[PDB]
């Protein structure tokens, strides 16, 4: 037996979503105390009057905020034994597959998050290549969703592909029976453009989520609701607590079959346009966040209402649907079939707060601790490494926390294609 | 597109790919400074003994002792063609502020860590000095770096001995709870924000380091065309050119004073910058430094590449596997000597029954009596008397002893001499006389030597700060090694009695004699000497 | 371990540190030995004031 | 903030930080100059 | 008190000074034969024994 140290590649990963998403390090002295948690404001908007006598009309000020937090740390704590000879060989190999495995992780919590929390919904009665040109309409829905809504996009925009609909968009091109540029290039080569429709960044993400459909059925809405926006409230002690922007629990009629990332839309409520508040065409998306209790679920835009009269003008600025919720509204569920999402965003919606793990401190003696950066994504983890007693061999941990957010729900989006009957 | 993951990316990918020759030189300074037991597991066991019989310790003073009567420092020479004294105020500046401790204890540093580990290094700063100033109200110092295996991190990628091709270059600082607040207050950072940066121990070491802070120096190197302008100098000449980052203020003061602008070219150059960070946030993020290189100079001892990968050596590792043989030989064979029962005779109790206090150890009686008969076997048995064995070193033992010994002896021979190690010195050196002379060129006021005097042409802005005016022919002389002197007048002495040595007894031994008359100290008969040397050159003319 | 050393008296203690890899958690220990000894019980004295019965 | 307080703290951290170091020299002298055989509990026992 | 000069008045000679990791360590000749000597003091109080 020559056992040899050729070795046969056989994995070979890509984290284009991870690497896209902004990575923010808030000062981990003030976050220890603050508990993993930190409050950053929303653009403010204002109320208008029209006439001359304005006596006692004089609104207040809102200022509305969005909490981000973080989660627990993704360990690759494995064992080593000096006495062997296949655990020395393969000791190096398993520290740049756990680089590689940790890289993994953090793609797939972003894909994750955006495609549960992906409020904007864009759905197709059938697939990309029954029809000319499908792939690019797919995509010009999204844009022009976004456009609509008058949604933020200086940083940029994104839209991602899975394979699947990949393939299909190039096939498009490609049976085009013409040959100028874009076919060439999307014969030769498997890419349909960089940039398509508007978006300035459209990839593939072979590592994009299902989105399994939902068995709910029948749901109405029960009571009146009216999602008041706010900055903060008092608790039982008269403390001002801060509120979330991106929440509404909505109490239904029965929350059977509902789980997170199913996308609804109540019958008869509407976009708006934001900033001007003009009534859009298309009905309202919402993403269901968490299936609180048996006849309640916590979606992620909050349901502000134009024509809510139980709000003060400084609250009815922030309005972003034309109607509220009557006691009676039917909620269509938008995901009838199953089926592999393609994800789209502006590129400032989605963001990954980072806190180191000082394990390099007079603390942890005994143990030695290394700054271990992830390629590809940009984080920055630790590589400790302890010996065990009275023999040799010892404990390695390749430790890394993140957290994935999602500061704009409204700003990430969701294609589903084929979504008959 | 983060300015600190790209730099905790580099330096990562540098400190992984150097990770070996740097544990390897860590546990040769452990080995060569602390111990010679670098056993970490020794804590948890039983005690047995563990001596320290040093037989490499002598050789590493020999040679350090060789290193140090032999000093070498630069000597700047006049390149071809150009003024033949191009580099007397080069050398006049780089005497006076190298002549303090500070340098020659960094390279002396430098060279012991060279000689233990294979490797050490030193660095250049400069200070604004108000009372002793070397120039422009500032000087330059060579500092110390202890332990540069784990504490200066270099560009992966670079290919030279000198790491003059290194683009980065990351130092750990490590100091106190009042030398972090003196540094803080120094480069005008926030004391109460404690910083930390990674530093790892070895296993073996028993000492916590307590209340120490860590930071990080990132210095990068980016070769760039900037835009230079030619004026017309008043005082005389014509060409001149200077750097729009020099001049980017005194560019309207020029004029004032009658500077004429001719032209503007393009001229590439390199600029050093420098950043302060921890593990979690950028404090200094560019800091432009003087210079054209990196102030940092590292020396080498046996320094190579395998694949792809760097290994220095000094003379301790190929030494530790003979020198961890003999100590382990000579415990064993103290631990024979110490726990083993010593050379007695073997008694049946009945046979000095009753005489037991004949045989405890006194003198007092003329001989031993031994008991003959038993009551139920009639007589004792005849045996002849038994003796424990004496302990023995086995010969095992001793030939390895001798044969570890020998080894040790064997490998731990540098050279034939230290020759290599004296021109890896001498390397270090010259590129210390390259950065040094860069940073003068920034910083320094550097004349220009006329044929028609000095004339040093600068001037000073509104705010009252002066700023220098350094012309393109700056690069008038390069860079080679001469014996070590503490100005350039005891370099002129050594010089005329060099000339003297192989002058013969005629008129130029005479005019050498008196030359070096000239140029001696002062005292009194000294002094009336000297007067007389100069009074004979004058009249000879 | 290093040394740790004690205010006002002058005494000093050993300050030791561990950590553990599994649980990313550490202990410091500061340990002080020492011991009082009264040599002289017959020059050491006490005075009991309001000592009625 | 007191004078003693910051006095004591300097000294406290040079103490601790040149402890080993001054125990291995003080050692070292009584090696060279009193005697080499420094037992005491092997000794008075 | 402010005493005279610049620098502080106190001068200090080393022998084999040196840093091991962020830890001063000085030695002079007698370290190293400790070990050695003490032995051979052990060895020759057994033999008078």
């Amino acid at each position: 037996t020559l056992a040899v140290d050729e070795i046969i590649e056989t994995i070979s990963a890509i984290t284009p979503m991870a690497q896209k998403a902004k990575k923010y390090t808030p000062p981990a002295a003030s976050m220890q105390r603050s508990s993993n948690t930190i409050w950053m404001p929303v653009e403010q908007e204002s109320p208008t009057q029209e006439g001359w006598d304005l006596t006692d009309k004089a609104t207040g000020l809102l200022e509305l905020n969005v909490a981000v937090n973080m989660g627990e740390p993704d360990n690759d704590f494995f064992q080593l034994r000096a006495d062997d000879l296949r655990d020395e060989t393969a000791y190096r190999r398993r520290i740049q597959s756990a680089a590689r495995k940790l890289a993994n992780n953090v793609e797939l919590k972003v894909a994750n998050m955006a495609a549960e929390m992906g409020s904007l919904v864009i759905t197709s009665p059938d697939a990309i290549g029954t029809n000319t040109a499908d792939a690019w309409n797919f995509v010009a829905d999204a844009e022009e969703i976004m456009f609509s809504r008058e949604l933020n996009r200086d940083m940029g925009t994104s839209y991602f592909f899975n394979p699947q609909d990949y393939k299909k968009a190039g096939y498009d091109l490609t049976k085009r029976d013409i040959f100028g540029r874009i076919p060439e290039e999307a014969y030769r080569d498997g890419t349909i453009q960089r940039q398509v429709a508007g978006f300035d960044d459209v990839l593939r993400s072979p590592k994009l989520p299902v989105l399994t459909k939902s068995t709910a059925t029948g749901i109405t809405v029960s009571g009146a609701q009216s999602f008041k926006p706010v900055a903060w409230q008092l608790d039982n002690d008269g403390n001002k607590v801060n509120v979330d922007n991106r929440f509404a629990t909505v109490t239904l009629s029965a929350t059977t079959g509902m789980k997170r990332g199913d996308k609804i839309s109540f019958a008869g409520v509407k976009f708006l346009g934001q900033m001007a508040k003009n009534v859009l065409a298309q009905d309202a998306t919402f993403s269901v966040v968490r299936v609180v209790d048996g006849t309640h679920v916590e979606i992620t835009p909050k349901p502000v209402a134009l024509d809510d009269v139980s709000l003060s003008p400084e609250q009815r600025a922030y309005a972003n649907v034309n109607t509220s919720l009557a006691d009676a509204m039917a909620v269509n569920i938008l995901n009838v079939k199953d089926a592999r999402t393609n994800v789209f965003w502006a590129d400032d919606a989605i963001r990954i707060v980072s806190q180191p793990i000082p394990a390099n401190h007079e603390l942890f003696a005994g143990m030695k601790t290394t700054s271990f950066s992830i390629p590809d994504v940009g984080l920055n983890g630790i590589f400790a490494t302890q010996g065990d007693i009275s023999t040799l061999s010892g404990l390695c941990r390749i430790a890394l926390w993140y957290g994935v957010n999602a500061t704009r729900p409204e700003a990430i989006g969701v294609g589903l294609p084929g979504q008959t009957a | 597109e983060n300015r600190l993951e790209s730099i905790l990316s580099r330096f990562d990918a540098d400190w992984t790919a150097s990770d070996e020759a740097r544990r390897e030189a860590k546990n040769d300074l452990f080995f060569s400074r602390v111990s010679q037991w670098d056993d970490w597991l020794s804590q948890y066991t039983t005690l047995q003994y563990r001596g320290q019989f040093d037989v490499v310790r002598p050789v590493v003073r020999k040679l350090v002792s060789e290193m140090r009567q032999n000093p070498i420092d630069v000597l700047y020479r006049p390149k071809d063609g150009a003024r033949p004294d191009a580099a007397d105020v080069l050398m006049g500046m780089y005497r006076t502020d190298m002549r303090h401790n500070t340098a020659k204890i960094a390279v002396n540093i430098a060279v012991r860590e060279q000689i233990e580990a294979g490797v050490g290094a030193w660095r250049l700063v400069t200070d604004y000095e108000d009372q002793s100033p070397t120039s422009n109200n500032q000087v330059i110092r060579r500092e110390p770096i202890h332990s540069a295996c784990s504490h200066v991190i270099w560009d992966s990628n670079s290919k030279l001995m000198d790491k003059s091709d290194a683009r980065h270059c990351t130092v750990i600082h490590s100091m106190s709870q009042n030398g972090w607040e003196d540094f803080a207050e120094k480069y005008d950072l926030d004391a109460d924000d404690i910083p930390s940066f990674q530093n790892p121990n070895d296993w073996v070491f028993p000492w916590l380091t307590q209340d120490t802070i860590q930071i990080a120096e990132f210095y990068e190197v980016v070769e760039k065309k900037e835009t230079a302008f030619i004026y017309q100098d008043p005082v005389t000449g014509e060409p001149v050119s200077y750097f729009k980052r020099d001049i980017k203020d005194v560019i309207d003061d020029l004029a004032d004073s009658g500077f004429i602008k001719i032209a503007e070219r393009q001229i590439k150059r390199r600029r050093v910058y420098k950043s302060i960070i921890t593990c979690t946030a950028v404090l200094k993020d560019k800091q432009l430094i003087a210079g054209e290189h990196i102030p940092i100079v590292p020396v080498f001892g046996e320094w190579g590449f395998v694949e792809d990968k760097e290994v220095y050596e000094g003379v301790v590792r190929l030494t530790k596997d003979g020198q961890r043989l003999r100590n382990m030989i000579m415990s064993f064979n103290a631990d024979i000597v110490a726990r083993t029962p010593k050379k007695k005779p073997f008694f049946w109790p009945e046979q000095i029954a009753g005489f037991e206090h004949m045989y405890d150890g006194n003198d007092d009686y003329p001989y031993y009596l031994l008991n003959r008969t038993d009551e139920n076997s009639g007589d004792l048995p005849t045996q002849p008397l038994a003796y424990y064995e004496n302990p023995e070193v086995p010969q095992a033992n001793a030939y390895m002893l001798e044969a570890a010994t020998s080894a040790v002896k064997e490998v731990a021979t540098l050279g034939v001499e230290t020759y290599v190690f004296q021109d890896n010195l001498a390397t270090a050196m010259r590129r210390d006389g390259e950065i040094y002379q860069s940073i003068v060129n920034d910083i320094y006021d550097v004349p220009r030597n006329v044929t028609i005097l000095m004339a040093e042409v600068v001037d000073l802005a509104t705010g009252e700060k002066q700023v220098l005016n350094d012309i393109r022919g700056r690069y008038e002389c390069y860079t080679d090694v001469g014996p070590s002197f503490q100005s350039m007048k005891q370099q002129n002495r050594a010089e005329i009695l060099e000339l003297l040595g192989k002058t013969p007894q005629g008129t130029p031994e005479y005019q050498l004699l008196l030359l070096q008359y000239f140029t001696l100290l002062d005292g009194k008969g000294v002094e009336m000497m000297r007067d007389y040397a100069n009074k004979q050159l004058i009249q000879m003319g």
